[PDB]
RNA sequence: AAAGUUGCUGCAGUUAAAAAGCUCGUAGUUGGAUCU
RNA sequence: CAAGACGGACCAGAGCGAAAGCAUUUGCCAAGAAUGUUUUCAUUAAUCAAGAACGAAAGUCGGAGGUUCGAAGACGAUCAGAUACCGUCGUAGUUCCGACCAUAAACGAUGCCGACCGGCGAUGCGGCGGCGUUAUUCCCAUGACCCGCCGGGCAGCUUCCGGGAAACCAAAGUCUUUGGGUUCCGGGGGGAGUAUGGUUGCAAAGCUGAAACUUAAAGGAAUUGACGGAAGGGCACCACCAGGAGUGGAGCCUGCGGCUUAAUUUGACUCAACACGGGAAACCUCACCCGGCCCGGACACGGACAGGAUUGACAGAUUGAUAGCUCUUUCUCGAUUCCGUGGGUGGUGGUGCAUGGCCGUUCUUAGUUGGUGGAGCGAUUUGUCUGGUUAAUCCCGAUAACGAACGAGACUCUGGCAUGCUAACUAGUUACGCGACCGGUCGGCGUAACUUCUUAGAGGGACAAGUGGCGUUCAGCCACCCGAGAUUGAGCAAUAACAGGUCUGUGAUGCCCUUAGAUGUCCGGGGCUGCACGCGCGCUACACUGACUGGCUCAGCGUGUCCUACGCCGGCAGGCGCGGGUAACCCGUUGAACCCCAUUCGUGAUGGGGAUCGGGGAUUGCAAUUAUUCCCCAUGAACGAGGAAUUCCCAGUAAGUGCGGGUCAUAAGCUUGCGUUGAUUAAGUCCCUGCCCUUUGUACACCGCGUCGCU
């Protein structure tokens, strides 16, 4: 019947000299003619007394027939999504307590179809800007400044901070110019940093399940944290005022918003940068000592060059001594450092191992 | 075969609320050319002409003709 | 990697089940003879088809076919089939019986028989 | 009335509502054959 | 040694008890089922309001004694918030005597008594009959066994008796073919077994027990699997290992953002945007801006108009413009009209979330769906698998399934092979002759052949074919011979989908907006390219395996009525003349580049590398100002192999190298193809990521937001 792999029966066919006989070629056609059942019967008007004839071949107003085939022409007047068939080919005599249901259920389909299509229509950041404005408006920042540098992950913007004039003995003095680093939570390329959130133990528990917004908040209070114990042990860093939600506010390391030059930026002289080498060794080493944390991301975009002093910032990805990632990484940074101090001309700059054993 | 049995023809029809497009895709049939259907069947059937029914060795014939 | 299709074994399978006699283990001789029946498309069909036919009758030198069914069965398979022995297994000399089988065989007027031998379940 | 969703006709009671924890026991209800 | 406790292992779907419950020896006291009975009474019975005895654990009064364990209570750890959680002590209790309490998932979630309807053999007790075995062969009965049978039990297995919504039940059966007897008790979900009343108890609480009101469902079985983060399996150079080329580090081009601007049209924003919109824009393009020109307003009505509706216009003023665009100048033109009312046209003007078509993506996957047959009332299920097999739901074989169809495969184009075929003056060779040079060379000339080279058509050829192992010895997988190839690269691509892109490709388009100082047409100029900065491709390099120069020497697609040969002038860019080619006829034997030999440079920001900048020259174009290009001197800067991260690739492959086409009046750093040179590593995995696929469960449960204020 339809089989691809077939069978002739050529050689038992007897006679056919004249195969093409004039009683299979029949002209079948009556699709531009009258003669199609799918036609409209072009409706004549509704009689008022209710019927059609007299006697006994009175057409009544339903007759069964007539509304049978009327159902299965407003059947064709259906949703796309209903199938009906070749109800017009072959005589359907369909009724109302049938016709009826399958218009209920066409009704259904659609209108369900339409209220998976409405639930699927129903599905820095406005409310990071709605926190700024509510920060601006309390007194604590008094001017949003603009933008001083745009990184990957954050965002950092200088501003002027307001003067508060709550006279509580323990409120902490407010700093003329301050910069605000908003975490971006809109980014997903923020994936690889559980490898220096996962195995603190201060925090695993909490990341095991955070969302990606707690996650950035774990991030910004560990950067706060690490700030507080760099400034608790005297390590030149920005001072953390305060932090809300995804965005910190520490202080602004320049002068008339101007943002400290970079380590790399920085022409400085031989014995300046024997002296920033020196101080950037000294800071490592009361890191690695008193603050007992590893910085892991130590560059020269990292350290900021100030009234002669080196500063470090960045520190949301410093993981502390026991990590069990912590010693490469102190070897990388001091690698990092040796290379930066060597390409500046510093001959008194150790190499990677020495710098590693001394820190 | 699909660029000599099927036979692809998209129209535009302009009604009152837009535009529909139609397609119509019919495939020919087989039985050459008697103005009906390419030569060619599709490239895949294969059909078995069953064997003459041959006559069974009985006894050794020579007739001579 | 080479798997034959659905088509071509198929084929190879009804080609086995008529026309046996016509072809052989020989490869090519297969070949042509699949033209001079099954009006085939491409050649590649057809040497595929003509592969698995001489693989097919290479696998009936081994036995049976679970696949096909024709009752040919080469000409030895028949001789197997009808084999007689030339002394019946069924008419033993004496045959050992147990004493209630023998019971039954008297309740049954059987008692006369003599190639039976009663023996004792020790 | 449909209601066999008040059930004598004619409902249910393992899991959907439901058989007392168990036994004795009075009133009640029903009670083996057997006399033409 | 003492103190109280509890009788494990023996302990089983066994036993007994009305239930709760009931395991240490021995004795005493009454009880009790079943059995056996040619025993005695003779209907004395079944179920039962009231009423009564018992009723686990917990609890309550008095006493006794208190091993252990232990509610309460006391410690210690644990933290954004622990107060559950865990380990240590410890009261009542748990133990015995005498009185209350009378409740349990007190369950078989299945009242009691009686009859019938399938089968089977285990187990406990009693009884009956025995082939036979043991008490060291027992001297006869007798206990421990075995083979049966009966009655009454606790259970089991099997069945298409039958029933049921089904799960299941041999009773939950013998039910619309509806009646053996009898007790209790239910009537949608809550409110609620709550209030009130009565009664019991010392009490806690028990028994009895509503209403108002509120709700359209609550609830029971069974089916598919969204979903699993639950687990394994499986596949992928748009994943990894080993690696190669890199990108990201510089300069430049281009695209997208931001910043400016009169405008720096426009869409597209993980893969599935960002050398994409054939989108490399002097005008056009061109939508955008700054200003002008025209009606190119069809057709219908009304008014004007022949005693003119009008059109076009020289000279001057204005004007970039022989722009009557307006004024002066007064010459033309014979209804071709004009002004409003209507509604037609033209839109690169709005909505891709109103659309068609096309395209992209899930997916270049591995599925999709009937027919007949089986099971179930039905949702549904088998077919569509236990396993093996493959690039493939590709296949084998099991098998209540048998056969199919779409997809994959087959197919079509291209590549490798044919000294067999077809036939070449628009292709080539050989021979001979003619030469030319020193028997060798000639792409240097002509006729005999001829088809090997070149063309392009048929036919052939390769199939797991043969061999050896592996194999559920099937399907097929590794290795080898012979062979040109044991096998390339693409086109087409299923079911179901996406608010993916496109109204900006259409005289495709629905609703529209505008339509005469127009979002319509055309023209002039500008802009799309403007630059502090960011993000993606791409191109040059970082020098010695290199650069310069000279010499040498080989292609393939494939364009061309513009492609160009040849001769002359010029250093080049170019210019002039004469030709051929509408094309294997001519460019062209396409004397391409990398590469091959020789010279010089020798680790130097060096002659590496040419970003930036001046001057000149030529071409194309109305117009090169924003350098359009191309050429010649000069200027010679970052760059000394590149952080995090990341892309692509398995064999004529990656890389290196140039040629053609598209865009093109002028043009490639893009892209589509094409040859040339030509590798390393691996031939394996789920380690990342992504996608699968099978099994099992499977259609937001609970404990941890408030203070005050007056009317």
């Amino acid at each position: 019947g339809d089989s691809k792999v077939s069978i002739s029966f050529e050689n038992y066919r007897k006679v056919h000299p004249y195969e093409d006989s004039d009683s299979s070629e029949d002209e079948v056609d009556w699709q531009d003619t009258r003669d199609d059942p799918y036609r409209p019967a072009k409706p004549v008007p509704t009689p008022k007394k209710g019927f059609i004839g007299k006697g006994k071949d009175i057409t009544t107003k339903h007759d069964e027939v007539v509304c049978g085939r009327k159902n299965t022409a407003r059947m064709e007047n259906f949703a796309p999504e209903f199938q009906v068939g070749d109800g017009i080919g072959m005589d359907l005599k369909l009724s109302n307590h049938v016709f009826n249901a399958l218009k209920q259920h066409a009704y259904s389909e659609e209108r369900r179809s339409a209220r998976l299509h409405e639930k699927k229509e129903h599905s820095v950041d406005p409310k990071t800007r709605l926190l700024m404005y509510k920060m601006v408006n309390s007194g604590m920042l008094e001017t949003i400044t603009g933008c001083i540098s745009t990184g990957k992950e954050s965002v950092v913007f200088h501003a002027y901070g307001g003067s508060m004039e709550d006279e509580k003995e323990d409120s902490k003095v407010i700093p003329t110019e301050c910069a605000i680093k908003v975490f971006k939570t809109t980014l997903n390329e923020f994936k690889n940093r559980d490898k220096y959130i996962k195995d603190d133990f201060r925090f695993k528990d909490r990341f095991s399940k955070l969302n990606p917004r707690k996650i950035i908040r774990m991030w910004a209070e560990k950067e706060m944290h690490n700030l507080a114990r760099m400034q608790r042990a005297g390590i030149p860093c920005p001072t953390v005022v305060l932090l809300k939600k995804h965005i910190l506010v520490m202080s602004f390391i320049g002068h008339d918003q101007v943002p400290a030059p970079k380590l790399k930026e920085v022409k400085l002289n031989s014995e300046e940068m024997k002296e920033a080498y020196y101080q950037t060794l000294h800071l490592m080493r009361q890191l690695y000592h008193e603050c007992t944390l590893v910085h892991a991301d130590l560059s020269e975009y990292n350290m900021l060059w100030h009234a002669g002093k080196v500063w470090l910032i960045d520190v949301s990805q410093s993981v502390e001594p026991t990590h069990p990632h912590g010693l490469e990484f102190l070897f990388r940074d001091c690698r990092n450092v040796s290379q930066f101090f060597q390409k500046g001309g510093v001959k008194e700059a150790l190499s990677e191992r020495e710098l590693f054993n001394a820190v | 075969p699909v660029n000599y049995y099927v036979d692809t023809a998209v129209r535009h029809v302009l009604l009152r609320q837009g535009v529909l497009g139609i397609k119509v895709k019919i495939m020919l049939p087989w039985d050459p050319t008697g103005k009906i259907g390419p030569k060619k069947p599709l490239p895949d059937h294969v059909s078995i002409v069953e064997p003459k029914d041959e006559i069974l060795p009985t006894t050794p014939i020579s007739e001579q003709k | 990697g080479r798997v034959r299709t659905k088509t071509v074994k198929k084929a190879a399978r009804v080609i086995i089940e008529k026309y046996y006699t016509r072809l052989g283990n020989d490869f090519h001789t297969n070949k042509r003879v699949c033209e001079e029946i099954a009006i085939i498309p491409s050649k590649k069909l057809r040497n595929k088809i003509a592969g698995y036919v001489t693989h097919l009758m290479k696998r009936i030198q081994r036995g049976p076919v679970r696949g096909i069914s024709i009752k040919l069965q080469e000409e030895e398979r028949e001789r197997r089939d009808n084999y007689v022995p030339e002394v019946s297994a069924l008419d033993q000399e004496i045959i050992e019986v147990d004493p209630d089988t023998k019971e039954m065989l008297k309740l049954l007027d059987f008692g006369s028989l003599s190639n039976l031998q009663v023996t004792q379940p020790t």
